[PDB]
């Protein structure tokens, strides 16, 4: 259907037996009472489109995902800057994605790198994706930066932002943002269940970045990750969270200081 | 409601809406109620 | 107007494919076994 | 499939749970005036969506020492909405009416109501004087009560000298609190003239009289309202001129 | 205090700059023959117009303004941000970002939204602070944290109201603050030195207003009064100052009476009375008092 | 057989002796709203005999130092008769209009009038102030004059900054006292929305401006009235609710 | 018709009854007297084109629309620079567009950004379009600059000027530059009707711009908006304004000091 | 010579389409009901 719905011409009824406005809500179903079984309507040929409300047009937005700092000092230097790939770091795309239970999609990661004061000097960077199980690079001159049997992107700061496409690589058939279980067997404590809700089917490796040079470069870069979902399929729709987020991998909320879903009114017998 | 949040993600809406009431009183309690929708114009009606 | 052309051997690196207009709303609105008619009392 | 009903007229709807069968007065449906019976030459207007809808009046608390209430139906909707505005501007008028009287209670209350219509329900003065200058006559608020309504003084004689017992010949319906909570009557246009002024002539009038008194045990609810809804079906108007109030 | 009106209509200041930090100088009111507001047109005052370049308000605007020099870039007039121009009862303007508001309470929108209608809306529900923005808003609340979004400039929040066109109703995304005690009808006053306004002070006072303002100080020697603003165009409505010990009248001032600006009275239980009429209403009063211990 | 015409709408008739051809604005007849362009769901009412008729406004004496008069047409019939009553109760409105301007004189008078319609005739304030708080804006009696009418201050610029000379692109007609004594324009519904409120939006407005001044010799009649008659053709109303005035 | 009009050969007439030069102007119609019913003409095959005089070739010009200043100070800074989208700020395109009552078109907005002294340094800018109803960004480091579910353009100063295409997004069926009414109900005053002529069907949101950096950038930019109309349809032609403009959303003119539509001459009986 | 080719799925992002040579001038020049002939007196 390319349009929403057309309206049939209706009229009045004067007869017993037909009750379309007495739909019982105790059955768990939604009231199917239309306008034609009610106040007299007319013939309207609606041609309003429904294409924008689809899932592929709703999840085709990039949004901010990760912010990675790279100081590259001279005396307190590290060289590299890894970033665990997770979507729960910023509450916008998290709120947009946690309204479903199971999802399956592809990615269009984009990397925007700027300096501290803001300046595009021609410094070439190396963006490395470390899959889960591969060793992480330790140092700006490590052995792992050879990128043999490992995908990496070489780009400068004066160049346009890099953009790669990422397939679906979870060992399960779909992702999940809510895991009602435990990752392994054993006795689970009563004090602090810090492993509850953890899903090993979402650890998508680690993302590292360094500056390709010989000695050093006294510059503090700041990379931003923009992930565009595509080819997305969602299952089991879940309600939208009404409480402020507190942690990344845990949906914890405030016991006291609760936020009501609707703001307060003057009286119940007042519309304004 | 969920329709309110979905309409909050967008900026323009159309089409008819449905509001469904449900009485959760006793079995022996009876009565009649008037649910009246009014088009735009003046403020809330004062009397029935 | 042609955006169905891919430039690589892999299929996940393409753009949004043909849109699907499928809308099954009855699996959420009326998940009941006895099909409730439109002009009838839901319980008898 | 008989106790439930949803009446839809315009942009209003009335749902029911405890209902009897709908009453069609004199077996005739309210329709438009044919060309054979009509007498005016000007073309009448027919909104059919703006005046044909359910208008809800006020509610009256059914007490234990209640006598009854009545209404003049072409005069109650004389000032409420598009129907009243359209009837003030016009000289001629012809329509039927659809009624619905709501009165709900629990399964521990008892009582019965007699709701019926009386064509040309003339209010009679109450007194024993035969001199022309002192013979009592009802006031304008008694003959035409407006949207509020009027109460009975002697409901045994219908305030007209005719006994309430014999008033079962009219199109009537009972509201027995153990059986139903509503009554529905559909009455057509009943008059000896095709069109008529809806300002200085009421065709018929509803009356509600509690035959069995309201009784309940100490502990239940005490406020029992009486709500009435009216739909002016198949309305016609003619003779457009200045708007007059009364 | 220098301004006792909600728009600074009576501000006789010595400010010849538009702002103290980061401002441009104002032009003189006699070298402005190009514009319709100069001393060649309005002699003998008319809002304050002499041979100076001070920030006045002769046109009945929402804030005092001067003439700045035109630099071929449009603007030839700027609002003057006077730090000492705020009626007692005006906390200032603040920023408004989103769903957590500065004022957590009731909200109300209307097409006729003045200062006193919003103050009365927040007062009829026993709220401490009122608030309005963008011309159509009325935010009530009792929270002390209303500066959570920052302090805004006074010239930034000069969007005109919808009901009246001489009052600033905040701005787009900027809320202006008001306490609910202004323009009220009577109240137990126990402060050291506060101001008492007439009923409906930002508006004109209504027909048939009568109330009792009570002032008690726990041990003051004698109290000092003042009359900054007084504008009555009638001789039937009139103000009184009474002592409630033996219930006698101290002084009776009306429209035909010019009250003295300052006097002492050796009392501590003064009560104010205001009997209005239903014929003529122009404006109220801004009686400031002071108790010395 | 071209200079005589009798227009009949409802129960009114306009006969003429000195007439030019009737003007049909933009070559389109005023009709009802089709289902393809409509957007409301409720059924609109169509009296077709009570609001579709010639309503005659007041007459204005055409003097020698006259500038001109104008009107907001969905706002002039906002309070006069069944049309005004039916428009106060409803939220939506869509109709065309039929106009007729009467101005007769002898064969010894000279002068000419320019009567035309302007869709979205916006009144402009008159002043040379650019400050937002003192910029002059027209009052409500100037924007919507009502059934009485409003006069021009600078009719050379149509009170809007647009010259009167270029106003011949609009549907217009001339009243030359040596040729005819009336002008007739039939204008359809012209708006960017199907329906619209007839209270806070005027679609177009008539304007009458004497281009050639009225001249006569001492001895002839001196009172020259300007009479206007309007027929709201093909009227529709929707959204029945309480009656509002303005 | 690809050409203008051809001329039929004519001759003289000596006969009574036919009067083609007596077209009455009192009827409101335009004189349809041609040259062939007058002085003897010849046969001319005109092949002058009429393509340039069409509406799509007349409104296919960019013109200046908006000028947005961005100071980005250090002590009196704001960071952002919003611009209400309206066409009435410059009288050229306004005079070209206010000769019709109802229009409907698309846009080809183009942004030319220069420095105060004039210089193209490689600073990346962020052009944000805020639809009506969306919150405006308050600060160069605000939450709204994430541009999730919001279109934005990232471009530098050394790059060519950005250019996007904008569809028709008015809730009505067409735009209008003259609204003879009021936006809402209520009692309207007699002193200052500041809401008369206001059309809510033209508020196309707000346009914002900032400098993408971390700390600051002491540079005063100045952006220019160039909007090219395309796919344009106009209705109800209106005369061209002959008075100078005074305000943006109001067609106010000077009561005194009136400008005549034609300049003065020496005498009426003189052509020069 | 080909400028009718679009590069996106949306249709408003294209260039000027085929030009329309339609010119109805009679709805502004002669908006009258009785069709006035060319060789006749407009009023009789
Ligand atoms: C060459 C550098 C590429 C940088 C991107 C890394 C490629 C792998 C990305 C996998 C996409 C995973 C998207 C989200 C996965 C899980 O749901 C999250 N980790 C949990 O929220
Ligand atoms: C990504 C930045 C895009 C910048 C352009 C904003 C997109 C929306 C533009 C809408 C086009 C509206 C054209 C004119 C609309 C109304 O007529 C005017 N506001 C009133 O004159
Ligand atoms: C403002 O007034 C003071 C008066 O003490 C004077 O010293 C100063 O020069 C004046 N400044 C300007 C800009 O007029
Ligand atoms: C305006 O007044 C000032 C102060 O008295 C004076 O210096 C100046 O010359 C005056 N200007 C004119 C034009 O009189
Ligand atoms: C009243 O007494 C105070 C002493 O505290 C004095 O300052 C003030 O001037 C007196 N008022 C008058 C009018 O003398």
């Amino acid at each position: 259907a390319e349009s929403a719905a057309n309206t049939t011409p209706s009229s009045h009824r004067l007869e017993t037996g037909r009750v379309p406005a007495l739909q019982a809500a105790e059955t768990g179903a939604t009231s199917n009472a239309t306008d034609e079984n009610m106040i007299e309507t007319r013939c309207v040929v609606n041609r309003n489109g429904v294409l924008e409300t689809t899932i592929n047009h709703f999840f085709s937005r990039s949004g901010l995902v990760g912010v990675v700092n790279l100081t590259d000092g001279g005396t307190d230097t590290t060289g590299y800057a890894t970033w665990d790939i997770d979507i729960m770091g910023f509450v916008q795309l998290r709120r947009k994605c946690e309204m479903f239970t199971y999802m399956r999609f592809n990615a269009e990661f984009t990397f925007v790198t700027t300096t501290k004061n803001g300046e595009a000097r021609p410094y070439m960077l190396q963006y490395m994706y470390v899959p889960p199980g591969a060793p992480k690079p330790t140092g700006r001159d490590a052995f792992q930066w050879q990128t043999a049997t490992n995908p990496s992107v070489f780009v400068k700061l004066t160049d346009p932002p890099a953009q790669v496409s990422v397939p679906f690589m979870s060992p399960a058939s779909a992702y999940q943002w809510f895991y009602d279980g435990y990752p392994t067997f054993g006795q689970h404590p009563e004090t602090s269940n810090t492993t509850y809700g953890l899903c090993p089917n979402n650890m998508m490796g680690t993302f590292a970045v360094r500056v390709v040079s010989r000695e050093a470069s006294q510059l503090k870069l700041q990379t931003r990750v923009y992930m565009k979902l595509k080819h997305v399929r969602a299952w089991v729709p879940r309600p939208i969270r009404s409480q402020p987020y507190l942690l990344k991998n845990f949906p914890n909320y405030d016991s006291s200081k609760i936020t009501n879903s609707a703001r307060d009114r003057s009286s119940i017998k007042q519309a304004n | 409601t969920l329709v309110g949040q979905i309409c909050r993600y967008y900026t323009q809406w159309s089409g008819s809406l449905k509001v469904t009431f449900m009485f959760t009183g006793s079995f022996m309690a009876t009565g009649k109620m008037l649910v009246a929708y009014s088009p735009p114009g003046s403020a809330q009606p004062a009397n029935r | 107007n042609f955006t169905n052309i891919n430039y690589y051997k892999d299929s996940y690196a393409a753009s949004a494919t043909r849109q699907d207009f499928t809308q099954d709303p009855k699996k959420f609105t009326q998940p009941v076994l006895d099909s409730i008619r439109e002009l009838s009392a839901p319980l008898n | 499939s008989d106790r439930v009903a949803q009446l839809t007229v315009g942009n209003s709807s009335i749902t029911t749970q405890e209902a009897a069968n709908i009453v069609l007065a004199y077996g005739e449906w309210p329709e438009y005036c044919p060309d054979t019976d009509a007498t005016a030459v000007d073309k009448p207007t027919r909104p059919d969506v703006s005046v044909n809808r359910f208008y809800t009046l006020d509610s009256k608390m059914w007490q234990e020492n209640s006598t009854g209430w009545y209404w003049k139906f072409p005069d109650v909707l004389n000032k409420t909405g598009v129907f009243g505005q359209n009837a003030q501007f016009h000289y001629l008028y012809r329509s039927g009416f659809c009624l619905h009287v709501q009165c709900n209670a629990s399964k521990f209350h008892q009582g019965a109501l007699l709701v019926a219509v009386i064509p040309e329900f003339v209010i009679a003065g109450r007194g024993s004087n035969t001199k022309p200058n002192e013979a009592p006559h009802p006031g304008f608020t008694t003959t035409f009560p407006g949207t509020t309504g009027a109460t009975f003084h002697d409901p045994y004689v219908l305030d007209s000298g005719v006994p309430l017992s014999q008033a079962l010949i009219y199109p009537h319906q009972w509201i027995n609190l153990r059986t139903n909570n509503c009554a529905t009557v559909i009455v057509p246009y009943i008059n000896a003239v095709p069109f008529d002024s809806a300002i200085n002539h009421s065709n018929f009038g509803l009356i509600v009289i509690p035959v069995s008194p309201l009784k309940y045990s100490s502990g239940a609810t005490t406020a029992i309202p009486i709500t009435i809804t009216i739909a002016p079906l198949n309305s016609e108007f003619g003779g457009l001129r200045q708007a007059v109030s009364q | 205090p220098e301004c006792f009106t909600a728009n600074g209509a009576d501000y006789r200041g010595t400010q010849n700059w538009t702002a103290l930090q980061g401002g441009k100088p104002c032009l003189f009111w006699n070298e402005t023959f190009q514009h319709p507001y100069n001393t060649l047109k309005y002699p003998n005052g008319e809002g304050g117009l002499g041979e100076h370049n001070y920030c006045r308000n002769p046109d009945g605007d929402v804030s005092p303004w001067c003439y700045v020099a035109e630099h071929e870039d449009g603007v030839y007039w700027k609002y003057c941000e006077i730090p000492a121009c705020q009626m007692p009862g005006n906390l200032g303007c603040y920023k408004d970002h989103g769903n957590p508001p500065p004022l957590t309470g009731t909200s109300k929108t209307s097409n006729k939204l003045t200062i006193q209608t919003c103050i009365s809306f927040c007062r009829s529900q026993r709220f401490k602070f009122a608030g309005m923005e963008s011309g159509y808003a009325c935010f009530c609340g009792n929270n002390p944290d209303y500066w959570k979004y920052g302090e805004a400039a006074s010239t930034e929040c000069n969007s005109v109201c919808f009901g009246d066109h001489t009052q600033p109703c905040g701005g787009d995304g900027r809320i202006i603050l008001f306490d609910t005690l202004v323009g009220a009808c009577g109240g137990n006053y126990s402060a050291m030195s506060s101001v008492v306004y007439s009923p409906d002070f930002p508006d004109t006072y209504a027909t048939g207003r009568v109330c009792y303002w009570t002032i008690r100080v726990p041990g003051a020697s004698h109290i000092h009064f003042s009359f900054p603003l007084f504008d009555i165009r009638d001789s039937a409505d009139m103000v009184e100052l009474l002592d409630g010990y033996t219930h006698r009248v101290l002084a009776r001032f009306h429209g035909r009476s010019r009250p003295p600006l300052s006097f002492n009275v050796s009392l501590d239980f003064v009560i104010l009375y205001f009997f209005s009429d239903r014929i003529n209403q122009a404006q109220g009063f801004a009686v400031l008092y002071q108790a010395v211990k």
